[PDB]
DNA sequence: CTCTGAATCTCTTCCCGCGCGCCGTAGGAC
DNA sequence: GTCCTATCGATCTTCGGAAGAGATTCAGAG
């Protein structure tokens, strides 16, 4: 049901509340040393540490624990989990 | 906690906290995004109700659940309740160094001993055994000591037989209504797997041995051992704390043995001679020259402690029976002969034992009780007092007592057939006539039971007390009182409906004869009423006990 | 009389007197006939899944303007049979396929459909099936659903004294209980105001319903009250008098007219006054205005001129009102009859309490009180009211409900609709008001005429209906919103709700009892069990003496003896031997139709309600063999009361003395001589006996075994008559005689007997043959004895020779002394088959493996392991040995070590592996073994059938051109065109050749399918890769602590295994086996134990005489001469046997089965009297006293006075000590609180309860308590420092503080409470 | 006009050990 | 198929508990 003062008569919202909602309905940098998780791919949801900055390529490069080493692995930007 | 496979067992509080956190985070998100007043009010109401569910789930309009309507337990649920911490984990908690087993009667045990299986002893006294393996130097350390204990080496049994020497064990049948239900016993190793219990103690535990389990706890520290031996030992609890009544009241079989041994017969083998002392009597019996119930004159000697406390020996000739003279060899040196010169029964023996505790003391009393139990068992075995259908006696007049009494009811019916009586008066006359008939049947049956013995004393028949098996069982007070023999040999009598009305037509049969179908169906009313009464009252009694302990 | 061949091996002597006119019916039909009524389709759709569908389908969307309607359902065959399904662990079920016809109508046109889509029996769900033994297989686990007993739908009237306000008065309350819908209760207020409620909601005025039913106050008052008239003609307010309305009452005012005054003021009224008045034509009489003032008017009367209310319904009149209204023009006044004793104002009192006005007001009040927080609306209050009691979705009186309802209203017709009607509710209210006036009687709730039995085929139907209701709820919306064009009926529905509902019912319902397969008796007594618990019933903690106690109508329907005493006495009952369920669900029992003065052989079943209308003769009455009662007057029960009635007045007679008992009590001999308490204990214990290794027979039984063992479904029974051809203790093959052979079928019937298999109680259930090669059998004969059965007769235990005497106290008051001989003979040894499983899962770190290469293990334990890593079958193992070589990745030594204590032989290992993962070597070997066995079985079947078929073909070729040379020349298969004329013999050959080709293809397809099934990678369902099952056989013997019991409620643990020397021996040197206690016979009124024992002695004595006459080479004529005498002895017994017709072959055969004692039958209430026991003892050389003298083995002396000795049948109860002895030093500890674990399967310690704490406090023991509750259990640091000190030999504790208490503190600190310790 | 009665509502309570057996989040979107 | 969010946010939770006591509402009247 509706949300209002009483169940007999649910109430409208407001004059300005409608306008505000119609207004909105109309209207994070990878730091070196930061620990993130991969967002997608075979490495998604893993404990990784940033190793270098692939900034201007809209990319990323995060150390991972493979082969018992912190091997250098490069990923896309949308693989961040902050 | 995880379960079988890659899953973790559901936790109620975790889920309540999860609901609360999610709702509150949503409220924060909205207040950051400036949601309309109606939405934030609804979110605040939901958050309040979620905190309510976290705190005291069930005080809400309806408890939440994540299963087949099994409501989730809250914090207040974990605090109180029969499964709550207070009565589940604080007041009563599971203890290590304990076990349980099915008990059985060991008559050979002393009053202060109990037999325990070797396996249970080894599994309870493991650390003590380690404490010897190092002390004996037979084992290097725990690592090898446990291995040797596993090896059940024949030397390990010598270690157990040394460890268990004087270490009491607590035995605790449950339900332990009164303090006498927990007692300490000196253990002795037994080959089997059942716990050997003493006969005289089983009365205190109310322990019938028809598959009754019982638990053992091992007192570890020094003070615990001393406390067990000083406060909870079997021999330290011979009087009941509820009244001046012994808790070692002689068992059902022992009293039968003593009743059979001290009884006297009119004419018997070895009658009338003179015996120079109890020992000579015993020899006579064991040579078969005399009967146990034979009447004889034996020179008895008794000691009576003066007012100051020193025994005065007096010797005399006494007219008594061979059985009594034999039993007198067990009674301690402080009592008058008049206690054993009578056919002892569950009442008469009990006061006897009490008098011993009144005069001699605790230490003579315990050994006297053990000796009484031994003698009773031996001579009850010698008695061979079997029971058979030949022993249930129907008085011959019973058929007449029925044939008249029913006829009288007919007259009460005839008045009703003539309008000369009211409805209720007919009922309350018929039932009273039937009750009078039941009394007559019972009296004739009892008289016949006692009269069934008549014997010739060198001339002319003379009657005497009956050696009928059922009669000795009833008269000794072992089992089967008058109300039982009356149902076995008189008539079952009247019965009551579930609404309590007296049946106008009594169960005129007795269990020796066959009961018909309707009579048995009538009996089922009372049987099930009694069983349901027991099953329901066993709970209210316990609740009353809890209220009393928690008020006092 | 003719004796069957299974019967014609031991002709059990019978002591019955009455001729059994009706044999005991099939004991499990209670289950089967219900599920048969469930699964079977029926054009009378009722009583089945079709009923559930028609109750739902057709289903339509009103906005959709389109429907879908059920056409038909056909049930697919089960994928796996019972055996395979139990082995793999899946459920045994069948797939349900339902034809749905989706019709799409058209807008702007009549309902002429644009298109209809009939789906070809779309899949709907998997419904479990009832195996022929009457049990369902759900997860390999075998379950039985107990039939429930609950209040029948209808109307019930009740009242109580003291329980309500205690003020002497009783409050009468009526309830209407529909089969599916809302409860409706009418009740009287303490001030006689009548109100109503729904589902026990708040009290609402009763008349508001009639306002909801659109009745004016005028209509209601006319419906309920009588009219008394006054007129303003010929005089001021003369009264129309009904003299009968004046009776008993004192005439408190003057009434006189027409000469004689009938009754003056101040006097009562009698009948002669009524007669004088009736002669007087009292249609008008004089009464004072005061009497006219006390009346209350019946109708509204407005001022005719102004049109304003001058009088209204239920308005109380007065003198001035009378003058005014008559002046207004209403000269005929009508008032309500309101005699206090006779015509109470209860409805008017409700009018005085009613705050509502009319139908709109009625709906408003009903809506507000029904749904607080919901606003009323005219269109919506109807949507609530009609759905309450008039709409099918939420109201349905069942057929039984409507029948019971009309019976309660004394209607002439019982066939009525399920929804209530206005006159129906009016009649309910009228009956309630009449009961309030006292002109009727209230019903008894716990009366078998008000409680009816629901069985599996009804509860399952209801659950299926619930599933279908959910499915309809979804698919109505889907069809309303669906486009109806591309949709197909499979899209409309999904099986999940129906499958889930039925699965939950059959898997975890309160009534899906796990079967207690201890023995055949437990199975039977569990399948015919009746429960008052369950959904829609009561609960064990909310029932009182009223429902538990037995009832006079329980006679003949429910066993009053066999109830599980304890928490739920009287709530769980066992159905009587002969009782059967009526069509509506009530319990009916057969009675012999007594015609005038003869008891005819005509059985009519009477229910619980009809029985009160008759007078029923008890089955013990004698008849003169002409059917006439020998007794002139016979005891009979009429209305719960039982009393004497004259002959030829009785109307019916019970059919048998066993009509009152159940099977559990029926097996007990001499039940008549045992107090009902001991009978109950014996009946409860009889189903706990473990099947011994060599169970033989009971010497004294009641003849009920010959049915219980047959109907139990555990023995292999010959389906048809024939001759045995081959037996190998596994498969018995019978050459079924041609008289019952199908013309084309094989004509030879196998029987693959089941060998050692674990039961629900971990017991063995192997069946062993009893027939011999070449023996003829008839349909229904028992071929193979199951567990606890022998020669077709149920035999739970062994008949031990017992003596009643005290023996040094080793039999002290419950204990039992057992000779070493009985344990030397393996009398009581029994096999326990335990099942241990080693699972292996595809963990997150990788897949696990099963291998003999386990890490961190030496070859000592690998000795029992194979090259693959599983124990070799037949290796003897003890606790701690490794049975499976499992390994886990990332390595860990997780492997199955034998549980501590148990030891035995590994007799079976089944490894189920999820495919994809490779199969271990031993799994390959086991699978190949299974495949070889299956191929051998199929090949043997086909080859033996081919031998029989070719022999039949050659037999056909005997006549019709027999040519021996051309017949043995070629192989027998090349007989396609053998020389035979153009007749029908070649037609038979062609028919059988097509049959042989069909058998060939069937052999091929079955072999390939079986190979695929066996080779199939078994579905290890949740993330698991392989499981290894192991079965261990433990041959448990008898030891002190084990529990044995008789059939008479005698039970006890064996206290000593006495050696043979110490046992008493009689003058013949035979030692007794068991020494029981004598002091117990009286106290526990079970004197039966000492007639049976006596009889048992004689029962062996006859055998003792036969054995000699068999050991000594007596001539058969003499042997027969003796045995016949032993049989013809007794009264005019029902059983009569003439051994003459036995041809001496069956005489010797009977003796060989009789030399171990002639079995004797003693029916429950038609048993042997003592005079016959004495006669039988006299037949032997045994003493007529029954008691013998014994000699003590230790001293050679003779016991004084003889003792009772005989052969009592003893049973080993399933409570042996080795399953219960336990002790714990140190081990697992719980997590949340560090107290030790609890249990036996877990290494746990005993719980020290609050009562034990109180007892310790009763002594001064404080150190003991402190240790017990801190060091032993709770303080983690302390219990280690204690361990160290104990090893060091210091014996000192440091208690610290019990961790649990700290946990409590955190638990309180998690609230808004700051509770903390304090220093001072 | 609201003071002492009852009268009707909600909340809380119900012996104790033992031993098995089984059963144990759901729907729909990428 | 796996991985995510959430609770009949178009129902009807079971009438087959007694009881025992406070708490909360309602009468007859001072």
């Amino acid at each position: 049901g509706f949300i209002g003062g009483t169940s007999d008569r649910p109430a409208p919202i407001s004059d300005k509340e409608v306008d505000a909602i119609m207004n909105r309905l109309q209207q994070t940098l990878f730091e070196p040393g930061e620990m993130v998780r991969v967002n997608d791919g075979p490495f998604a949801d893993f404990n990784g540490v940033v190793e270098e900055v692939d900034y201007e390529k809209s990319r990323l490069k995060v150390s991972v624990s493979i082969f018992g080493r912190a091997t250098p692995v490069e990923l896309d930007f949308s693989q961040v989990e902050k | 906690v995880p379960l079988d496979g890659g899953r973790f067992a559901t936790s109620d509080l975790n889920d309540l906290y999860r609901r609360v956190i999610n709702r509150n985070n949503r409220l924060k998100r909205l207040l950051d995004l400036a949601a309309p007043d109606i939405i934030v009010r609804n979110e605040k109401r939901m958050l309040q109700e979620a905190v309510d569910a976290l705190l005291d789930n069930g005080r809400r309009g309806r408890a939440i659940t994540g299963s087949n309507k099994r409501p989730l337990k809250s914090l207040a649920d974990m605090i109180k309740g029969k499964q709550g911490r207070f009565r589940q984990n604080l007041l009563g908690k599971r203890v290590d160094y304990s076990g349980r087993s099915v008990i059985t009667v060991g008559p050979y045990l002393r009053l202060h001993q109990c037999g325990l299986p070797k396996k249970m002893a080894l599994e309870l006294f493991k650390p003590f055994i380690y404490g010897k393996l190092e002390l004996r130097g037979l084992a290097t350390t725990i690592k090898a000591a446990k291995k040797m204990v596993e090896r059940e080496e024949a030397v390990v049994w010598d270690i157990l037989d040394e460890v268990i020497r004087e270490h009491p064990v607590l035995l605790n049948r449950a339900p332990t209504l009164h303090r006498l239900g927990i007692q300490a016993f000196e253990p002795v190793l037994i080959e089997g797997k059942a716990i050997q219990l003493h006969p005289l103690v089983c009365a205190a535990y109310n322990a019938d041995f028809d598959g009754d389990q019982m638990a053992v706890h091992v007192p570890l520290t020094l003070e615990a051992q001393l406390e067990a031996r000083a406060l909870m030992m079997s021999t330290n609890n011979i009087l009941s704390p509820a009244n001046g009544e012994p808790i070692i009241v002689p068992s059902q079989d022992v009293v039968l043995g003593l009743y059979y041994m001290t009884r006297d017969c009119v004419n018997a083998k070895g009658e009338g001679m003179v015996l120079t002392g109890p020992k000579e009597a015993e020899r006579l019996y064991r040579s078969g020259l005399a009967s146990l119930h034979a009447r004889v004159k034996v020179r008895i000697t008794e000691y009576e402690k003066d007012a100051n406390g020193e025994l005065v020996a007096k010797t005399s000739l006494k007219d008594t029976t061979v059985g009594r003279a034999i039993l007198w060899m067990i009674v301690p040196k402080g009592l008058p002969y008049s206690i054993v010169n009578q056919a002892l029964g569950k009442k008469a023996i009990s006061k006897m034992l009490n008098t011993c505790y009144r005069i001699l003391g605790l230490k003579p009393t315990v050994i006297f009780a053990d000796q009484i139990m031994y003698t009773g068992f031996a001579y009850a075995a010698r008695s061979g007092a079997s029971v058979g259908i030949d022993d249930m006696v129907i008085p011959e007049k019973k058929h007449e007592i029925i044939s008249e009494a029913e006829a009288e009811v007919a007259e009460i019916q005839e008045q009703f057939q003539s309008g000369l009586v009211t409805a209720g008066e007919r009922y309350n006359k018929v039932i009273d006539i039937w009750a009078a008939a039941n009394d007559r049947v019972s009296k004739a049956m009892m008289d016949n039971l006692q009269t069934e013995t008549v014997i010739n004393r060198d001339g002319q028949e003379e009657k005497q007390v009956s050696f009928n098996s059922i009669y000795m069982m009833a008269d000794s007070g072992a089992r089967g009182s008058a109300a039982q023999i009356r149902q076995l040999a008189g008539m079952r009598g009247l019965m009551a409906k579930p609404d309590g009305s007296i049946i106008e037509t009594p169960i005129t049969a007795n269990f020796r004869e066959g009961l018909n179908v309707l009579q048995y169906f009538i009996s089922t009313h009372g049987a099930r009423k009694g069983l349901a009464d027991t099953a329901l009252k066993t709970a209210n009694s316990g609740y009353l006990t809890r209220r009393l302990v928690d008020v006092a | 009389m003719v004796y069957s061949y299974t019967e014609k091996k031991r002709i059990r002597k019978d002591f019955g007197k009455r001729p059994q006119v009706l044999d005991v019916p099939y004991l499990l039909s209670i289950q089967l006939d219900s599920f048969q009524k469930f699964i079977e389709q029926d054009p009378e759709g009722q009583y089945g899944l079709e009923a559930a569908f028609r109750s739902v389908f057709p289903i339509q969307s009103y906005s959709g303007n389109s429907e879908l309607q059920y056409v038909s359902y056909r049930l697919g065959e089960p994928v796996f049979d019972v055996q395979e399904c139990q082995i793999r662990g899946v459920t045994y079920s069948a797939p349900l396929r339902v034809k749905l016809r989706l019709v799409i109508y058209e807008r702007e046109a009549p309902e002429g459909t644009v298109k209809d889509i009939k789906e070809q029996e779309v899949y709907m769900g998997e419904i479990p099936l009832m195996t022929d033994n009457g049990t369902f297989v759900i997860n390999g686990t075998e379950r039985v659903i107990v039939s429930q007993l609950h209040r029948s739908p209808g109307v019930f009237f009740d009242s109580d004294k003291g329980k309500t306000h205690s003020s002497g008065k009783v409050l009468y309350n009526a309830r209407i209980i529909p089969y599916r819908g809302s409860w409706l209760d009418f009740e009287f207020d303490p001030k006689d105001n009548l109100f109503v409620r729904i589902d026990r909601r708040r009290k609402l005025p009763a008349t508001i319903i009639l306002r909801a039913l659109n009745y004016t106050t005028e209509q209601i008052l006319d419906l309920f009250f009588e009219k008394v008239i006054f007129e303003i003609r010929d005089n001021k307010l003369q009264m129309e008098l009904v003299p009968e309305r004046l009776r008993g009452e004192t005439a408190s005012f003057d009434i006189e007219a027409n000469g004689k005054v009938y009754v003056e003021k101040g006097r009562r009224i009698t009948a002669r006054h009524i007669r004088q008045l009736e002669k007087d034509d009292v249609k008008l009489i004089e009464v004072p205005v005061e009497y006219i003032a006390g009346k209350v008017v019946a109708k509204d009367y407005i001022d005719e001129s102004t049109g304003e209310l001058i009088c209204a319904a239920n308005m109380e009149l007065s003198l001035d009102l009378l003058a005014k209204l008559s002046q207004s023009g209403h000269k005929r006044i009508e008032t309500l009859f309101t005699n206090d004793l006779d015509h109470g104002p209860y409805i008017s009192e409700t009018l005085r309490v009613d705050p509502t006005n009319d139908r709109l007001s009625a709906l408003v009040e009903i809506y507000r009180m029904m749904r607080p927080g919901e606003p009323p609306t005219r269109e919506a209050a109807e949507s609530l009211f009609e759905n309450l009691f008039f709409s099918e979705d939420r109201y349905d009186l069942s057929a039984v409900g409507r029948m019971k309802f009309n019976r309660s209203l004394l209607r002439e017709e019982i066939e009525g609709s399920g929804i209530l009607s206005k006159d129906d509710i009016i009649d309910v209210m009228k009956k309630l008001i009449d009961i309030r006036n006292g002109k009727g009687e209230v019903d008894d709730i716990d009366h078998l005429g008000n409680r009816r039995i629901r069985s599996v085929g009804e509860m399952a139907e209801n659950q299926f209906r619930v599933g279908l209701v959910r499915v309809e709820r979804a698919v109505k919306e889907r069809l309303s919103l669906g486009d109806l064009d591309t949709l197909m009926p499979q899209d409309m529905i999904n099986a999940k709700p129906i499958s889930a509902a039925v699965k939950e019912f059959f898997g975890s319902s309160q009534l899906s009892q796990f079967m207690d397969q201890n023995n055949p008796l437990s199975e039977i007594t569990h399948k015919r069990r009746i429960s008052a618990l369950g959904p829609g019933g009561l609960t064990r903690e909310r029932a009182g003496f009223e429902v538990r106690d037995v009832h006079p109508t329980h006679y003949g329907r429910v066993c009053p003896i066999e109830t599980p005493e304890g928490p739920n006495i009287g709530l769980i009952n066992s159905l009587s031997v002969y009782a059967q369920t009526n069509e509506y669900g009530f319990l009916e029992t057969p009675y012999r139709k007594v015609t005038d003065g003869v008891v005819t052989d005509e059985i009519h079943y009477l229910s619980a309600i009809e029985e009160g209308n008759y007078v029923i003769a008890q089955a013990n009455s004698n008849l003169d063999e002409e059917g006439h009662f020998v007794e002139d007057l016979v005891t009979c029960r009429s209305k719960g009361e039982s009393s004497l009635f004259s002959r030829d007045q009785v109307d019916y007679m019970d059919v048998s003395t066993q009509q009152v008992v159940s099977v559990g009590a029926s097996l007990i001999p001499f039940l008549e001589h045992d107090d009902a308490n001991r009978a109950l204990m014996g009946a409860n214990m009889q189903r706990q006996a473990v099947p011994t290794l060599r169970a033989d027979k009971p010497l004294v039984g009641t003849g009920m075994e010959r049915a219980v063992a047959v109907d139990s479904g555990v023995t292999a029974v010959a389906k048809r008559g024939g001759v045995v051809q081959y037996v190998d203790a596994s498969r018995i093959v019978i050459k079924v005689n041609e008289d019952e052979m199908y013309p084309g079928e094989a004509g030879i019937d196998i029987y693959n007997l089941t060998k050692y298999t674990r039961s629900n109680q971990n017991t063995c259930i192997n069946q062993m043959p009893c027939v011999s090669l070449g023996e003829p059998v008839e349909r229904g004969d028992v071929l193979a004895d199951g567990p606890s059965t022998d020669l077709g007769e149920l035999a739970l235990g062994q008949n031990m020779r017992v003596a009643f005497m005290p023996w040094n106290g080793y039999n002290f008051e419950d204990s039992i002394l057992v000779s070493e001989r009985v344990v030397q003979e393996d009398r009581f040894t029994t096999i326990h088959i335990q099942e241990l499983a080693c699972v292996s899962r595809d963990t997150k770190l990788g897949p696990e493996e099963i291998t003999a290469d386990i890490p961190n293990v030496g070859e000592a334990a690998l000795s029992k392991l194979d090259e693959s890593g599983i124990v070799y079958i037949g290796a003897e193992v003890t606790g701690g040995d490794i049975l499976v070589g499992k390994v886990t990745p990332k390595v860990k030594d997780s492997s199955l070590r034998v549980p501590n204590g148990v030891s035995g032989t590994v007799i079976d290992v089944q490894v189920f592996t999820r495919d994809g993962v490779e199969k271990d070597k031993r799994a390959l070997e086991i699978e190949e073994m299974q495949l070889k066995q299956a191929k051998k079985d199929l090949s043997e079947e086909l080859q033996i059938l081919e031998a029989g078929l070719f022999s039949r073909i050659r037999a056909v070729l005997v006549a019709g051109g027999v040519e021996a040379e051309k017949l043995d020349k070629l192989p027998r298969d090349r007989w396609l065109e053998l020389g035979l004329t153009d007749e029908e013999k070649q037609n038979q050959l062609e028919q059988l050749a097509e049959q042989y080709d069909e058998l060939k293809h069937e052999f091929e397809k079955k072999l390939e399918a079986k190979r695929r099934k066996i080779t199939q990678g078994d579905d290890l369902a949740p993330g698991v890769l392989k499981i290894v099952k192991v079965y261990l056989a433990v041959k448990r013997r008898i030891q002190p602590g084990d529990k044995m019991a008789g059939r008479h409620g005698n039970k006890g643990v064996i206290s000593k295994i006495n050696p043979i020397e110490d046992m008493p021996y009689d003058e013949n040197g035979t030692p007794v086996d068991i020494v029981l206690n004598p002091l117990g016979v009286p106290s526990r009124m079970n004197i039966g134990q000492i007639l049976e024992t006596h009889l048992g002695m004689a029962a062996k004595g006859i055998g003792d005489k036969i054995n000699a006459m068999l050991k000594q080479q007596q001539e058969v004529a003499k042997l027969r001469e003796f045995i016949q005498r032993a049989y013809d002895l007794g009264a005019d017994v029902r059983q009569k046997v003439d051994l003459s017709t036995f041809s001496d072959e069956e005489v010797m055969r009977l003796a060989e089965n009789l030399r171990k004692g002639m079995p004797i039958a003693t029916p429950v209430f038609d048993g042997a009297k003592e005079a016959e026991i004495k006669e039988l003892l006299k037949l032997g050389d045994l003493p007529t006293s029954g008691q013998i003298r014994l000699y003590d083995g230790r001293t050679g002396e003779q016991f004084e006075r003889p003792v009772t000795v005989g052969y009592m049948y003893m049973l080993k109860l399933n409570h042996l000590v080795d399953d219960k002895m336990h002790a714990r030093s140190t081990g697992s500890y719980s997590l949340v609180t560090q107290q030790p674990l609890g249990g036996k399967a877990q290494f746990g310690g005993q719980r020290f309860g609050e009562m034990e704490v109180w007892a310790l406090e009763a002594y001064g023991a404080a150190y003991t308590l402190q240790e017990m509750l801190t060091v032993k259990s709770d303080d983690v640091n302390g219990r280690t420092k204690m361990y160290k000190n104990i090893v060091d030999g210091n014996h000192q504790m440091e208690p610290g503080m019990p961790e649990s208490f700290n946990v409590l503190l955190k638990e309180i600190r998690s609230l808004g409470i700051n509770i903390e310790l304090e220093d001072e």
